[PDB]
């Protein structure tokens, strides 16, 4: 069931995306406040209260990240790519999974505050893929799925 | 960071970071 996580990961990105984003509004991107009770919708919101601790302990690390990537958005693909493989080429555990997935949602963000919209999909594709191609899909599902990130 | 590697790398140690957290 590697396949099975990497269709299971749009879900939780999703819904990593829209808590992260909520509970940043507790302090815009419009995109991120639609289209989510399962499984890993609650992964999903578990993960983003990780993450939102993560992304006020590391903001301008997270931000100084956002200079290579264009402001028309034209290497979102070739950014979001090096910089995750570059991540991902030391190993593989549940807290660089996490620290992808901010990445991805800080991405999704920064290119809609530059005006590039319907962009939210591609990110969670993005993820999606890269996870797939690049053993974390089976990974995580050598852990237990990703529900295991429950514990 | 300077280079999109290193910035990779930097997100590494994060996760890291994460992992011995949470
Ligand atoms: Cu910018």
């Amino acid at each position: 069931s590697e396949e099975q996580v990497a269709q299971d990961t749009e879900e939780v990105f999703r819904s990593y995306v829209f808590y992260r984003h909520q509970q940043e509004q507790e302090a815009a991107d419009p995109e991120m406040v639609t289209l989510p009770s399962s499984t890993m919708g609650q992964v999903g919101r578990q993960l983003a209260i990780i993450g939102d601790d993560i992304n006020r302990r590391y903001d301008s690390e997270f931000q100084t990240m956002l200079q290579h990537l264009q402001p028309t958005a034209e290497n979102a693909y070739e950014y979001f790519t090096k910089i995750a493989t570059s991540l991902f080429e030391s190993g593989i555990n549940w807290g660089r999974v996490v620290a992808l997935l901010g990445f991805g949602y800080r991405l999704a963000l920064h290119v809609y505050q530059h005006g590039l919209t319907g962009f939210l999909g591609q990110v969670t594709r993005f993820v999606v893929d890269f996870m797939l191609h690049h053993s974390i899909a089976r990974w995580i599902a050598q852990r237990g799925g990703w529900v295991a990130a429950l514990n | 960071s300077s280079t999109m590697g290193q910035v990779g790398r930097q997100l590494a140690i994060i996760g890291d970071d994460i992992n011995r957290r949470y």
